[PDB]
């Protein structure tokens, strides 16, 4: 099965993997962990005990002063893979954040846009997207493109309902039911909404569709 | 050391033309070796579409639709190269090119056959009126193609696409239109949008540039800000038919004289501008 | 089949109003299987018989068939049918025949109305109904495997993949309040009623 | 009592032009006001002709009304179309826009042909023992598919299939005539019947079937009546015809009274057994004989 991420960043010697989580429930513990069959775990915060970083990360990551931003000195090419930052609290349970680091070459920031919208700030920005010429669709996701880093704001999986929660600092009204997917909405648009926003249509053999939209705020 | 057969992969060939699979058997310079036999045939099929016997010569499936092209009598048997005339959508498969040699024995290679057909593109205007609801404003055609076509566009307005996939001309073949939605308005018109049809039979992605029209009501703006003079300009698609001078109560006062779209004044007008699509005002208080 | 539901009453009335588009060339009135009445611009209103004594009109773009005596035999389907140039030929076909839900206001903004499947059968057709205690009238159609809205009111639809389930009514007056009826089908039917 | 007279099918051709007839039967007793004449898909007008606004067409130079004319009578709906297509076999409504009758509408059904090229050829065959195509009988691009059928006196069963034809909404049917190969069968013809709605006659193809087989020799001659000159034949068949006859005895060459000559054996004026080597493309078949004088 596929692994779903929420931020896709390039590998870099002093990467670092931001990951804010929020002030709710009964804090009980943070850590950072690399997604894998093996268990693989980088740091660990107590509450109460403080931070705890394991080998063979001890060398090689840090953290600075609900921000728990992964600093890296020196990374090897053996870097490159998915990283999880989970939040255990209670009654919820779980939260997490899935950051995928990619090579240096494989990552594209500088991608050709399909429709220019602009739109003055307070007001509601709906983007469509439907499928062209490939049916039926299997998945739909929507993402924020910025020159470092690429963020998955949606995603819907209508062959086989999948677990998904944005980790996005912005409100998307958006809905993953039938008859409703293609449409997903940016309420009371602010003037740092300005960027490109791809969409994403898989298929059965693996034929996909690309709508790139560029947002303008004035 | 060994016989090789030197084939290509894949072999692209058009719909209706004739195309050539090419097949040679490498035999290196002092190895000595006996080709009887040529075959060619189908994955899937029951038996043999092409046979070159050393002495019997060819024997077809379709005599009419194949021919051994350097495949003679009294000449070593190296070129297997087999051209079919007439191409169609069924011929799209793999074929199997094989030589019957000794003592090193029977030598295979796969082809696969493309079918394809270059579609002829077509970008028109789409005019329409002012409406709250988004309509068709551009139009981008891919006329009887195989693969269908892929169109993508290219603007500096949040218009949505809509493709829709019909049949072409000859079967196997697809016609794709393509329609750029977008809510009308004054600003949009003559503006350009570009529409880009990609196909694996065009040496690179065709572009189509398309200027948009917008039929919109008059919009109304009066400059001139003791004897003064008010002119009444405003922008419609198709341009002003008729332009009027009047007050809120009714009929201009006895100060005020006009004449269409100029208004004299000596020592709140409203200005009711015409056109095909309906009449607007432009209420100000003097 | 039909794009109005009227009951069997004894003076009842099966509205026909047609839009403003061309020239009129005739409006007809006939049960789908005897013509009831032919209306020309030119030539005048022909009443025929046994309808001459149990059918009338009130008197632009506006044709209901008003009963004075109707009787159990005037049971099945009606047809209003308007002939103009250059359009051709339009027409709405009526039926006689012998729960709120959910709620939701502002006049003159966009109310949008959500069509929530509770099954999770794949749906095939979907259909959106304007009820009415003297009438029930079918505003959009929707088949998702192979329509014209005869209602006089502006609704848009989008019958493409993942935005079927949303109708949107816009600049909402004080006539349009009531209930809306939406009806999916698979095999599997559902059935849901929004106040308004 | 007015009624509209119109045939139920019209046959028209691939990008040839077609005229759907249309036309208003009024009894002599009866008068009738036609203000309107429409054309319509099933199930949006597709042609309009008014009594003052005259014609008005959905598509630009395709459609014609044949006889409706401006301050005449419309009686005749008749429209021609130009350049069919097989998206244009539909039923297409015709009506009549009739003051005080009302409106009276019939139905046609378009149907849009193509001309199938019928070809026939020889599937060159070997003795396999088992059921193989030897005949081939192909009809290309026609609406709708054609008929073929096989007639032969040697039996066999076909095998017709169809694939879509060059033009989107054309079928290409093609037969095997499937058979078990014999040495009898070669030589002899197959016909094949191809029947279409567009033909003036069904259309015969004739095919005569290829079998390779090696010789079958047999010697023949000999009246078992030798007393103490005869000339013995050899009878052999094969395909392709026979390279080389050969004569010889068990025991080894020729005797000096037996003499051959080609194909042929003569006899001069004794117990001997006569071999007759007959050999082909295919190989070497023998045929023994034992005679007594
Ligand atoms: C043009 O119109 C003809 C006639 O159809 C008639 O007009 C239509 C506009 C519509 O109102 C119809 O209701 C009306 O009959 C079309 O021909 C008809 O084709 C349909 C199939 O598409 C036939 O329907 C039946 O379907 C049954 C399964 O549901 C099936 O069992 C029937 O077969 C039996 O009958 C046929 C003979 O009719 C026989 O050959 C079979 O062996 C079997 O017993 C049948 O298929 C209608 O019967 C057809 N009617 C006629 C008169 O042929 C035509 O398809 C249409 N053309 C286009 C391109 O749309
Ligand atoms: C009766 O005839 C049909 C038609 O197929 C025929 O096949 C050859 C003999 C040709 O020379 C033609 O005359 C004609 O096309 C037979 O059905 C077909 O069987 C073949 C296998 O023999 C199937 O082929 C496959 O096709 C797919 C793509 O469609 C490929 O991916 C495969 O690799 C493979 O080639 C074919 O699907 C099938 N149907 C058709 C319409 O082609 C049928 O078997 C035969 N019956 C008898 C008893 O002889
Ligand atoms: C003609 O042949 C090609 C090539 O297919 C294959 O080539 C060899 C490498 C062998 O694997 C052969 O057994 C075989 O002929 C056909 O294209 C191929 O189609 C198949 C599906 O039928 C593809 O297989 C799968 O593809 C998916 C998606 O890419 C993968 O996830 C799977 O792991 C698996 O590979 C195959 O990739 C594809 N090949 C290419 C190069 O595209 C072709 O369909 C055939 N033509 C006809 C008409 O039969
Ligand atoms: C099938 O074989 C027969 C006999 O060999 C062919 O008939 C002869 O055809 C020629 C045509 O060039 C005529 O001039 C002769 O009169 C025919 N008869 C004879 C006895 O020679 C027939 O044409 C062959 N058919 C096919 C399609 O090959
Ligand atoms: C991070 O890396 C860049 C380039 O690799 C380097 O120029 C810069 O000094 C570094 N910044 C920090 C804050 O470490
Ligand atoms: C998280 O902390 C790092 C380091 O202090 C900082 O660069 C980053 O901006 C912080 N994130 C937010 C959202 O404040
Ligand atoms: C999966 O569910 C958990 C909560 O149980 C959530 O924190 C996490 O973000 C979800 N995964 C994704 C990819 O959104
Ligand atoms: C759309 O804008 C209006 C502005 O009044 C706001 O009330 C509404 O909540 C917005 N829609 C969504 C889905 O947030
Ligand atoms: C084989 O034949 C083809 C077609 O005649 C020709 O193009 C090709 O050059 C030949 N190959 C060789 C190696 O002679
Ligand atoms: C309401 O709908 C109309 C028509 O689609 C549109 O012009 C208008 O901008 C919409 N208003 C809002 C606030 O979305
Ligand atoms: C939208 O696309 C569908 C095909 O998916 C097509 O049939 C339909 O005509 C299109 N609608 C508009 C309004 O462009
Ligand atoms: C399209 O319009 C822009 C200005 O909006 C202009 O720069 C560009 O050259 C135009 N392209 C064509 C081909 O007219
Ligand atoms: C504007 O002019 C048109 C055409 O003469 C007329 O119908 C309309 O009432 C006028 N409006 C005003 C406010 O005078
Ligand atoms: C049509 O006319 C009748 C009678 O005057 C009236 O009851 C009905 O409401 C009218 N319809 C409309 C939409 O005005
Ligand atoms: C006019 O109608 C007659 C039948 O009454 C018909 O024979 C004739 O062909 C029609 N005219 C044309 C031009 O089709
Ligand atoms: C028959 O003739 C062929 C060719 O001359 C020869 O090779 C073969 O040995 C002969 N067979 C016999 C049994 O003599």
């Amino acid at each position: 099965e596929e692994v779903l991420w929420h931020t896709s960043v390039p590998f870099a010697e002093n990467m670092s993997l931001e990951c804010v989580y929020p002030s709710m429930g009964i804090l009980t513990q943070v850590e950072w962990f690399k997604i894998g069959t093996q268990q693989d775990s980088i740091a660990i915060f107590s509450p109460t005990h403080g931070m705890v970083i394991r080998k063979p990360y001890a060398e090689r990551v840090y953290f600075l002063n609900n921000n728990m931003t992964l600093f890296f000195r020196n990374a090897s090419e053996d870097d490159v893979g998915y990283y999880s930052c989970s939040l255990y609290t209670y009654p919820q349970g779980t939260w997490q954040k899935v950051i995928q680091v990619v090579q240096s070459d494989s990552f594209e920031a500088a991608v050709p846009s399909n429709s220019h919208i602009v739109s003055e700030p307070g007001k509601n920005v709906t983007l469509t997207c439907q499928p062209q010429m490939t049916w039926p669709v299997q998945a739909v996701r929507w993402e924020k493109i910025q020159p470092r880093q690429i963020d998955l704001l949606t995603y819907c999986n209508l062959v086989h309902g999948r677990n998904f929660t944005s980790k996005f600092p912005r409100q998307i009204v958006s809905n993953c039911s039938h008859g409703r997917w293609s449409v997903i909405v940016i309420p009371d648009v602010t003037v740092s909404d300005s960027g490109l926003y791809r969409c994403y249509l898989q298929a059965s053999a693996g034929e996909n569709e690309t709508f790139v939209m560029r947002l303008t705020v004035a | 050391e060994d016989v090789v057969v030197q084939a290509p992969t894949q072999v692209p060939g058009f719909l209706g033309d004739s195309v050539t699979l090419p097949c040679y058997l490498q035999v290196p310079n002092m190895e000595v070796t006996h080709v009887s036999q040529l075959t060619w045939a189908r994955h899937g099929e029951s038996g043999s579409m092409a046979v070159f016997h050393q002495t019997q010569g060819p024997s077809y499936s379709e005599s009419k639709r194949l021919e051994f092209v350097a495949a003679r009598l009294g000449a070593e048997l190296r070129n297997a190269s087999l051209r079919m005339f007439g191409l169609r959508v069924e011929d799209e498969g793999n074929y199997t090119c094989l030589f019957v040699t000794f003592p090193q024995g029977s030598r295979s290679v796969d082809i696969w056959l493309r079918v394809l057909a270059k579609p002829q593109n077509t970008a028109e205007v789409q005019k329409v009126q002012l409406t709250g609801e988004p309509v068709p404003m551009a139009r981008c055609v891919s006329t009887g193609g195989r693969p269908p076509a892929q169109i993508t566009w290219h603007s500096d307005l949040g218009g949505m696409p809509n493709t829709s996939q019909v049949p072409g001309f000859l079967s196997g073949t697809v016609t794709v239109t393509s329609l750029w939605i977008l809510v009308p308005s004054s600003q949009v018109d003559g503006k350009n949008v570009t529409c880009k049809v990609e196909h694996e039979s065009f040496e690179k992605p065709q572009l189509l540039t398309v200027n948009l029209t917008v039929y919109y009501p008059p919009e109304v703006s009066i400059s001139g800000y003791n004897e003064a003079t008010l002119t009444c300009d405003a922008r419609s698609n198709p341009e002003p038919t008729g332009y009027n001078w009047s007050t809120t109560m009714g009929p201009l006062p006895p100060f005020a004289v006009a004449q269409g779209a100029q208004l004299l004044i000596r020592p709140t007008l409203i200005c009711n501008v015409t056109n095909a699509l309906g009449a607007r005002q432009a209420e100000l208080t003097v």
